[PDB]
């Protein structure tokens, strides 16, 4: 069956260059259009441009036209896209789309099959492991709350969980937010019964692949 | 070509009929016109292709019509599972373009927002930055201002904010500030507040701290 | 260049992170002011055969 499996997050460096690899499985890999679609962060889907290998002759939006190249190999069945000259503004997930196939008579004119998507961040931020803070409860009618500021780290993404993930019910985890130094930051808070500071733990376990930090925080009620 | 999507955001209850509007600034043939559902964190989906016929797999309440300048996708009858954001498209092989989308939400009763203030930890102090963070917990709907005071002066220019995806138990909201200053401006100030405003509270309403009490 | 690792044995911060240098002096000049931004103060140790600190706060 049809799959694409796209290659891994990049960040880049503002005016250097990416190459993003799309692998097809489980199909034919010739007559059928490849594009490349992204997303920016809170954005709408923008076709960046296709090409249909067999062919060759790939296509391109006005807007990427002179810093986008697309390319299919048919020996491996992979589909690339080069981006060029990266600026901030191309901070996106690309996804890779495959043109579906009619029952007998063909095209479908629309995009059957996507890629899981590649996350790329174009910044000039170095790898940097988050600063774990507690958002402690003071002493909402009996009820209060509690989390951890997950702050001045790059890139994305971390992620968050309480108590080794036995602690759900209550939790918010929010999405980061892009600081003035590049670095990113965001919180998680859990609502809790004001009877139980005194006697749960809470634990805030927060994990960033990039930098391998695997760090746990203990939150305590201030006095 | 332009694509625009009405409305922006559609706020319905599961079981009501959804109708999503794309319209084209010239005209489209019936064939390329598709439609694409996608959830948060999530690849597109197609629902739809050619104005009409649903894709593999997609359940018969979807259903697409229209020609020319005018297209409309309809959902008989939202279950949970349906709310997303919707996409339309004008598929073509040297020129492609996306309508900007629109997002299906929960309509539900409304709901004010319990709001709690943390100052910032001990431990930040040390490293020379001050972070205080408002949260505005389980509101409906999702507009809410707010506003951080910082001795009764309004700040501006100096906090962020993130809101949460719709919850699926209850359909609320959630959302965090965070204010930042440096340590030395945090230490010259006492009263810091943040006040917010939203459509179930009768008044805007205070959280505050006395730094150091 | 050569990874190196750091293990937090803090009251309240357990854990670990890692960085990238070329010297264990540059390494330990990043993971002490990492340190500090989590506000940890403890006591160093160094294992150059797994090219690993470990900050250990006073209790726990």
């Amino acid at each position: 069956q049809v799959q694409l499996v796209q290659s891994g997050a990049e960040v880049k460096k503002p005016g250097s260059s990416v190459k993003v690899s799309c692998k097809a499985s489980g199909g034919t890999f010739s007559s059928y259009a490849i594009s490349w679609v992204r997303q920016a962060p809170g954005q709408g889907l923008e076709w960046m441009g296709g090409i249909i290998p067999i062919f060759g002759t790939a296509n391109y939006a006005q807007k990427f036209q002179g810093r986008v190249t697309i390319t299919a190999d048919k020996s491996t069945s992979t589909a690339y896209m080069e981006l060029s000259s990266l600026r901030s503004e191309d901070t996106a997930v690309y996804y890779c789309a495959r043109e579906g196939e009619g029952w007998f008579g063909k095209p479908l004119r629309a995009f059957e099959f996507w890629g899981q998507g590649t996350v790329i961040t174009v910044s000039s931020a170095s790898t940097k492991g988050p600063s774990v803070f507690p958002l402690a409860p003071s002493s909402s009618g009996g009820t209060a709350a509690l989390g951890c500021l997950v702050k001045d780290y790059f890139p994305e993404p971390v992620t968050v969980s309480w108590n080794s993930g036995a602690l759900t019910s209550g939790v918010h985890t929010f999405p980061a937010v892009l600081q003035s130094s590049g670095l990113y930051s965001l919180s998680s808070v859990v609502t809790v019964p004001s009877s139980s500071l005194g006697t749960q733990t809470y634990i805030c376990n927060v994990n960033h692949k990039p930098s391998n930090t695997k760090v746990d925080k203990k939150v305590e009620p201030k006095s | 070509i332009v694509l625009t999507q009405s409305p922006g955001t559609l706020s319905l209850s599961p079981g009501e009929r959804a109708t999503l509007s794309c319209r084209a600034s010239q005209s489209v043939s019936s064939s390329y016109l598709a439609w694409y559902q996608q959830k948060p964190g999530q690849a597109p989906r197609l629902l739809i292709y050619g104005a009409s016929s649903r894709a593999t797999g997609i359940p018969d309440r979807f259903s697409g019509s229209g020609s020319g300048t005018d297209f409309t996708l309809t959902i008989s009858r939202l279950e949970p599972e349906d709310f997303a954001v919707y996409y339309c498209q004008q598929y073509g092989t040297s020129q492609s373009t996306f309508g900007q989308g629109t997002r299906l939400e929960i309509k539900r009763t409304v709901a004010a927002p319990s709001v709690f203030i943390f100052p910032p930890s001990d431990e930040q102090l040390k490293s020379g930055t001050a972070s205080v963070v408002c949260l505005l917990n389980n509101f409906y709907p999702r507009e809410a201002k707010v506003q951080w005071k910082v001795d009764n002066a309004l700040q501006s220019g100096n906090s962020q904010e993130s809101v949460t995806e719709q919850d699926s138990k209850d359909s609320t909201y959630s959302l965090s500030s965070t204010l930042t200053l440096s340590k030395a401006d945090y230490e010259k100030h006492k009263v810091y507040a943040c006040e917010v405003t939203h459509q179930g509270l009768s008044s805007p309403v205070t959280k505050s701290f006395n730094r150091g009490e | 260049v050569t990874t190196y690792k750091l293990v937090i044995n803090g009251k309240t911060l357990k854990g670990e992170t890692t960085t990238k240098a070329v010297d264990a002096e540059t390494a330990e000049k990043a993971f002490k002011q990492y340190a500090n931004d989590n506000g940890v103060d403890g006591v160093w140790t160094y294992d150059d055969a797994t090219k690993t600190f470990t900050v250990t706060e006073h209790h726990h």
